[PDB]
DNA sequence: CTGTTGGCAAGCCAGGATCTGAACAATACCGTCATCGAGCACTGCACAGA
DNA sequence: TCTGTGCAGTGCTCGATGTTTTATTTAT
């Protein structure tokens, strides 16, 4: 089985975990009913910026469009390994932009960068001009072993998982990455009519009334999180890593998808809720369980119990109808049953 | 066939203090269904016809901000709601966005808060016509009228 | 009175060509002469190189097309246009070899909520008989479609057979009546014509000659 | 019957499966109301480029075409335009007891015969001929080892096919997929946080997306499939058709799936044989209204439509249906299949 | 899965004078579960199903206000309870509020007294449905019909 | 075995005022015309002679 | 019996370049 599907049902107390241009909760129509939504990009950034990622996976990539500021970072970080001239040309070749001393140098678009990957490149650049090898032929040489470049993404795994594109520089040819992880926007299993908080700000120098009156949207919600990992693609994106290496990374994603919650509005709403159900399943074709909630879940002693129940019933329907028999395990607080998340994670680590 | 908007406006205006207070303390349009005074107000305007019910709920809930918050002014189309909210010079553009983006019932709640703040002078039958349909088109025209005024 | 074969052309999407040599593939308002021949030629097992029976079909048959308005819940639904941004990866760069472009662009127009009723009769020196054309539309050999293979039919091709004095009088037997008719045979009270270049030159593949519909407005 | 009709109802979670040159979701007006659309070409490519297709169609047994076994029928087919000297010379230089022969094979070889016939007349051979026809020969050799793929989907966008008989249509026809219901699409307003920027983001943008219960329709021309397989049997054609049924139920276009992940299988699959292939799209011409979702009322509207028109439309013939739902069934004339595999077997066994 | 309201109405009207008198004697609906004649009446109406029985308690308790109190009629919507109480002209609006604001079992007692007082001409199956879903929606439509009908006169 | 009936259900009057409703920064790039000849690559070609 | 420098033979990517675009701006 090449795919690892991950299914999370997580319930949040009143909160505003993801909002749009007018500070209103993100949402989506599913089954003709409004669902509160948390974007996949919000989930991915919450994971890559988390402590768990830092401890168990490593450094998240540097995503920026400001090459002049990037230039100065690399000079401070790669200074004791390379001379300033080589560092500047490396960035210039990769970005396709003239790296001089300008206060503002801008890339085509926001781009993820990996210092370790840039460090690997300037070695080649140094050896290139040393061997009197020009840039046009340098590119031709580097295109012949992209796997040797992708080994550097072990220092920037979030790129191996989520991908990268570039439209200028050598990154166009050498830095094209198709992410190994697919992830959906988290949506509530049920209909939500959002609440509105009418607030004031009391002014200590104003005795009559308040200095500001306002409204803020918020709600609760049981959310369905889905993601899968393409193991073969993850290995290729890491320069030819082993399946055990890919499986361990997948296991950290499972953990983060069950525990990591976006930080937005959490200082004043504090919805720090862990998942109540996690389900992992190996398959040959990616399988989302979203249609378990296409008919919006009606409340019955809460939304959580009928959501989990709806999930289980639809899982059986699909398995029985499509004859699916990939390995599967399920952890719950409310198919191999796992009492703890840790046992569930060992299971995944051991290829199911 | 169509709700007499000015007649309803007058009926609300010369309503006794009791019936008026019973309607005003409502917190959302559907709660008007619990108020006896509400039914007597809208009965001669076609309430028993289900076609008119959602419109009458919106109209009266907007009026329920107070007898003196919406001031009708005759045409010289006439002043729309969007222009009238901008004319007050009290309403931030961001609050108009939040209004026109809001879903059901919540939109009427936010609208009434805006009426309370703005105390608009407008063409009431024109606003009632807007409240009758209240489709996506009407909500975008509200925002664009507000912006075109400022 | 002659015999008529009555056809129904209904589907969510249709395409009836206009002259082009470009990546834009335009549609007209109603089925073309060339398109109706191709549809018939598909029901019959005619291959693209068989110019013999390709010419036998063209010389034997003439058409009359009525535009039918979709009525829904007693409400009229108009025909609308649709623009499809249609790309092709690895499309041929030349007519021989295997060299190809990364991406090419095309723009294809469709009709939406369109439906048509087609009257069909034999020329005075026809080869085939309407009896075998009826068999063809009931049991087609090649897959029938509305202009493009991506456009299926939602109603059977065959609608009926009848005998009548003129194509207009024939189409009268079949609801919905009222739409404008474009015919290859002129009818008495009408004199308007619709010019078109949709007469397939069979000796010259994928090329077209100028011709003219007789226009018959609905009441 | 000659045609296999395949009907699929498949529900997708919030996504953007198919978009245009403004990055807007593709759509269509149907019954005067906006439906989100997944184009024919997008759906078909998702099938043709899939792994399942590569294993069951790309690596079929009927895949390979042997010019050696085709010598006899080719000798009589081209025997009236060409004489056996050229026909056999051609047949051997291309490669280095068959009853019938695929039309495009005849036509493309006939073109090569025209070239060598003109080569003898112009009095050139050796490498000169194999230099001029180098790419052309390489082209047909590749195509002779992809016979099922060509018979099913048609020729590739670059194939090197030379003649009119070389314009090879697919034996399967895939319609544009449209939602059974009206859709007002959502908008995702997004940021891109710059790790080196203090105030605000480095980019802002929007992306249109929506859910949708889609209706997929496809038909298969059996005789055309058999005829383009060198005269294969009905059973062999029905075996190919089984794979199409499977792909139309499970394959989804990859667009935006990395970030929206709408990996949903079909909830309803129905197959029926007929002489005249018909889409059942008018089951949703009046747009389906939501009642505890769009999926249940859509299957219901599909069933009610079949019950109403199948008889008069001449949809008598073998019909079977698979469904993940327990919605009230169609007429008893349709045989209910509890699993997809049982439905596929029903197809193999000619219905 | 719905109770045949008209059949229950007929079953009560035809019931022997002794059995129905034993039923009327009851003071609150829960006490009906101790009367033998009660089960004798509601047996061919699915008392076995726990969902039906709470509604059956309400329906019979209203029917047990008298036997001649609720004159059923036929639609020409059909007269609702709210319209009927207002049609009698004997009930004032504050007594209607005392119904829709009353707690459990207290509501049925009040309704009983109201039926006796008003002696309404109404559509019984329509009323039976109200008592089955005796919820916030039914209370609200009850007040609506009463206020509108009263205000019309 | 047998369980009832009449007569009757209210009115007055009363629902407030003050004052307040934010600001900043940021919205991308690529390819989907063509021409000509040159400088410089796969890529088979037999061989001659090793 | 395999293999090596010359080819012939050409498959190319290289770059400068043929042309040519603009139309508006509520209501108060």
């Amino acid at each position: 089985s090449n795919f690892i599907n991950i299914h999370v049902l997580i319930s949040h107390s009143p909160s505003c975990l993801n909002r749009d241009d007018m500070n209103m909760q993100k949402d989506a129509i599913f089954g003709g009913k409004r669902r509160v939504r948390i974007s996949s990009q919000s989930l991915k950034r919450a994971m890559r910026k988390s402590g768990y990622y830092a401890q168990n996976i490593g450094e998240s990539s540097l995503r920026t469009i400001h090459l002049a500021q990037l230039r100065d970072v690399l000079r401070q970080k790669l200074g004791e390994r390379f001379d300033q001239k080589i560092i500047d040309k490396t960035l210039a070749l990769l970005s396709g932009k003239s790296v001089d001393e300008a206060e503002k140098i801008s890339a085509d678009a926001v781009t993820p960068w990996v210092v370790g990957e840039i460090a690997w490149f300037c070695e080649q650049v140094a050896k290139a001009e040393a061997d009197n090898l020009d840039d046009k032929k340098l590119l031709k040489v580097l295109k012949e072993d992209i796997a040797a470049i992708r080994v550097n993404l072990q220092q920037g795994v979030d790129i191996a998982l989520s991908g990268r594109m570039a439209t200028s520089g050598m990154m166009t040819e050498l830095g094209k990455v198709d992410g190994a992880m697919s992830i959906a926007h988290a949506i509530t299993t049920h209909q939500v009519d959002s609440d509105i908080d009418w607030f004031t700000a009391v002014d200590d120098l104003q005795e009559q009334g308040s200095a500001h009156l306002g409204t803020q949207e918020f709600s609760s919600g049981v959310f369905y999180r889905y993601a899968n990992i393409n193991l073969a693609q993850l290995q290729e994106n890491l320069g030819g890593a082993s399946r055990e290496q890919a499986l361990e990374i997948a296991t950290h994603v499972v953990h983060m998808l069950a525990t990591e919650v976006p930080g937005a509005k959490q200082r004043t709403y504090a919805a720090f809720n862990p998942a109540d159900m996690v389900m992992v399943n190996f398959s040959d074709m990616p399988l989302s369980m979203a249609n378990a909630f296409e008919k919006a879940v009606k409340a019955k002693d809460g939304f959580l119990q009928p959501s989990i129940q709806a999930f289980n019933q639809y899982w059986d329907r699909v398995a029985n109808g499509y004859g699916l028999n990939g390995a599967a395990a399920q952890f719950s607080l409310s198919v191999k049953q796992m009492p703890t998340l840790e046992q569930l994670k060992s299971w995944v680590r051991n290829n199911g | 066939d169509e709700i007499d908007a000015m007649a309803l406006y007058r009926a609300w205006q010369q309503l006794d203090n009791g019936s008026c207070a019973q309607i005003r303390r409502v917190s959302e349009p559907d709660e008007l269904r619990d108020i006896p005074a509400f039914y007597r107000l809208v009965q001669p305007f076609g309430w028993e016809n289900p076609r008119h019910q959602q419109a009458l709920l919106r109209m009266v809930f907007c009026l329920s901000a107070g007898k003196n918050v919406i001031r009708h002014q005759d045409k010289k189309t006439g002043i729309s709601l969007g222009r009238a909210l901008a004319n007050s010079g009290r309403i931030n553009e961001r609050r108009i966005f939040q209004l026109i983006r809001a879903d059901r019932t919540a939109d009427m709640v936010q609208l009434r808060r805006l009426l309370t703040h703005a105390e608009p002078v407008l063409d009431w039958p024109l606003m009632a016509r807007m409240l009758t349909w209240w489709g996506k088109r009407e909500r975008q025209q509200l925002l664009e009228d507000f912006v075109l005024t400022t | 009175m002659r015999s008529y074969l009555i056809l129904r052309l209904a589907g969510p999407m249709q395409a009836w060509g206009q002259p082009t040599f470009e990546g834009t593939r335009p549609t007209g308002r109603f089925p073309t002469r060339s398109g109706l021949l191709g549809l018939l030629g598909a029901c019959l097992g005619i291959q693209r190189d068989d110019t013999s029976s390709l010419q036998a079909l063209s010389e034997s048959v003439q058409f009359a097309v009525r535009c039918d308005e979709l009525i829904l819940d007693d409400r009229r639904v108009s025909v609308t246009g649709l623009r499809d941004y249609h790309t092709v990866l690895g499309a041929r760069e030349d007519y021989r070899g295997l060299k190809s472009h990364e991406t090419i662009q095309t723009w294809r127009e469709y009709l939406c909520d369109a439906s048509f009723t087609v009257a069909l009769w034999l020329t005075p020196h026809a080869t085939m008989v309407i009896s075998e054309l009826e068999k063809a539309v009931l049991k087609p050999r090649y897959t029938p479609y509305l202009g493009r293979r991506s456009c299926p039919l939602t109603h059977p091709l065959f609608l009926g057979t009848c005998q009548a004095s003129d194509p207009q009088k024939a189409l009268l037997n079949y609801e919905p009546v009222g739409g404008d008719i474009y015919s290859e045979e002129s009818v008495t009270g009408h004199h308007l014509k619709f010019t078109a270049r949709d007469e397939p030159m069979i000796t010259l593949p994928r090329q077209f000659a100028s011709r003219e519909w007789y226009v018959i407005k609905g009441g």
